């Protein structure tokens, strides 16, 4: 019943371009944020840990410091986007989101990056 | 060379606990997503449960949650799945599968060669042999043996062409039994040696019997 | 995610073009959709991931196509070792599923059992039981069928039945019938018949024994 989605699990992306992708998990009324963890992942670096209302930058991969936020306010509605700026070629690959809160699930998404 | 091998699998019986194990080679244990896939005999696959590379999260299918508990050590090269309140449909041969690539984007790349789990309220029994006395067909009725399995030969594997072992059934009792049979030319009887060479590890018996006609 | 493989059992010859459906109540997330080849005795191997890309070592006539909740696994000019029973899996969305299989049998030209009959050893008298076992050898297509009488009266539920994997050599199946009974049951009866029907017989084979001769 409780479960990660994505809109799209394919991106294709503009190098050097801003990108924003989306995980979504069910939120009725009011969202409690001691309760909710949220991982974003690509290949074996760390790029977003959310815990306790607090990204946890002491985790985060240097690659994506500068480059990398958790849009907090899209929380409240249930979405946990990934904006990241600047991307390059490196960006291309596979991510993972994982979501907590109550239930707990994780779903993959593919970025793809044209060159000009 | 990625390898994979189970070990812990046995007889056990309703509402008691069993831990398997699995141990890999020929990769970089501590990178990859590890699953654990069973099969009840003459059904097919179900996923079972799942785990992170640092043990940090882990998924298992409804059946199981609760009761089944996974986690690996990455420094032993190992994964564990500690089962606990064992019913009777939890009986299947247990598979470790690697999931490929960073998140198991590669689905299940590798697999062990599985440990058979029986879960019943039988005891570990040895079979009884009796003789399928008679071109001409004969054979070994081995009946009443638990669990599975069992190891049929005959002439100590120096016959082997027209042999059909059939699969065990599980009989109403709840114990096994099963028949081995081979055609031969009926100028054999007599002058040709039929011996059925039976063995059950589990309840470590051995057993040879000749075969003649009455 | 439920997966429905399509059809049962496939029935062809060496050479011949083999087409396998999976079907999902689900769209598969990324299309990660596996397919897997299983022989009997052995574990799975993977062929197929992200529904079109080979396996490693695998080689090109086994191809992948599909997508969304339709999937496709064909094998163009089948090989002897191809012939097992072919699994699709979803890995795009927990919990991973399965489908229940397709079996891919060689086909070969129809084939009659030989029938045998055995009655019950002395030595297992003693235990209390008779066992009488029938097999029939040999035979294809694997549908045959088996009734049991004692002194020409049909039996229930005192019968059970096993079937051969397909020959390594022959493509042939074998299959042995045990019928049960006390000792008291079978000592009060004289005769034992084992009666057989298949594709490959034109008329009836019975095998049957006289209880003491």
């Amino acid at each position: 019943a409780f479960t990660v989605t994505v809109p799209k699990d394919l991106y294709v992306v503009e190098y050097g371009s801003n990108m924003t992708i989306e995980c979504k998990f069910p939120v009725e009324k009011e969202l409690d944020l001691a309760a909710l963890i949220v991982y974003w992942e690509m290949e074996d670096k760390n790029i977003i840990q959310f815990v306790h209302g607090e990204e946890d930058l002491k985790v985060q991969h240097s690659s994506y410091r500068q480059r990398a936020r958790l849009l907090k306010d899209q929380l409240s509605l249930g979405n946990a986007a990934l904006q990241i700026t600047d991307v390059k070629l490196q960006d291309a690959g596979v991510y993972r989101c994982m979501i907590s809160y109550g239930g707990a699930d994780y779903k993959r998404i593919t970025v793809k990056v044209n060159a000009p | 060379e990625v390898q994979l091998v189970e070990s812990g699998g046995g007889l056990v019986q309703p509402g008691g606990s069993l831990r398997l194990s699995c141990a890999a080679s020929g990769f970089t244990f501590s990178r990859y997503w590890m699953s654990w896939v069973r099969q009840a005999p003459g059904k097919g696959l179900e996923w079972v449960a799942n785990i992170k590379q640092d043990g940090s999260e882990k998924y298992y299918v409804d059946s199981v949650k609760g009761r089944f508990t996974i986690s690996r050590d990455n420094a032993k090269n190992s994964l564990y799945l500690q089962m606990n309140s064992l019913r009777a449909e939890d009986t299947a041969v247990y598979y470790c599968a690697r999931e490929g690539g960073w998140f198991g984007e590669l689905a299940f790349d590798y697999w062990g060669q599985g440990t058979l789990v029986t879960v019943s309220s039988a005891s570990t029994k040895g079979p009884s042999v009796f003789p399928l006395a008679p071109t001409a067909a004969l054979g070994c009725l081995v009946k009443d043996y638990f669990p599975e399995p069992v190891t049929v030969s005959w002439n100590s594997g120096a016959l082997t062409s027209g042999v059909h072992t059939f699969p065990a059934v599980l009989q109403s009792s709840g114990l096994y039994s099963l028949s081995s049979v081979v055609t031969v030319p009926s100028s054999s009887l007599g002058t040709q040696t039929y011996i059925c060479n039976v063995n059950h590890k589990p309840s470590n018996t051995k057993v040879d019997k000749k075969v003649e006609p009455k | 995610i439920v997966l429905t493989q399509s059809p049962g059992t496939l029935s062809l010859s060496p050479g011949e073009r083999a087409t396998l459906s999976c079907r999902a109540s689900q769209r598969v997330s990324s299309s990660y959709l596996a397919w897997y080849q299983q022989k009997p005795g052995q574990a799975p191997r993977l062929l197929i991931y992200d529904a079109s890309s080979r396996a490693t070592g695998i080689p090109d006539r086994f191809s992948g196509s599909g997508s969304g909740t339709d999937f496709t696994l064909t094998i163009s000019r089948l090989e002897p070792e191809d012939f097992a029973v072919y699994y699709c899996q979803q890995y795009g969305s927990l919990p991973w599923t399965f489908g229940q299989g397709t079996k891919v049998e060689i086909k070969r030209t129809v084939a009659a059992p030989s029938v045998f009959i055995f009655p019950p050893s002395d030595e297992q008298l003693k235990s209390g039981t008779a066992s009488v076992v029938c097999l029939l050898n040999n035979f294809y297509p694997r549908e045959a069928k088996v009734q049991w009488k004692v002194d020409n009266a049909l039996q229930s539920g005192n019968s059970q039945e096993s079937v051969t994997e397909q020959d390594s050599k022959d493509s042939t199946y074998s299959l042995s019938s045990t019928l049960t009974l006390s000792k008291a049951d079978y000592e009060k009866h004289k005769v034992y018949a084992c009666e057989v029907t298949h594709q490959g017989l034109s008329s009836p084979v019975t095998k049957s024994f006289n209880r003491g001769e």
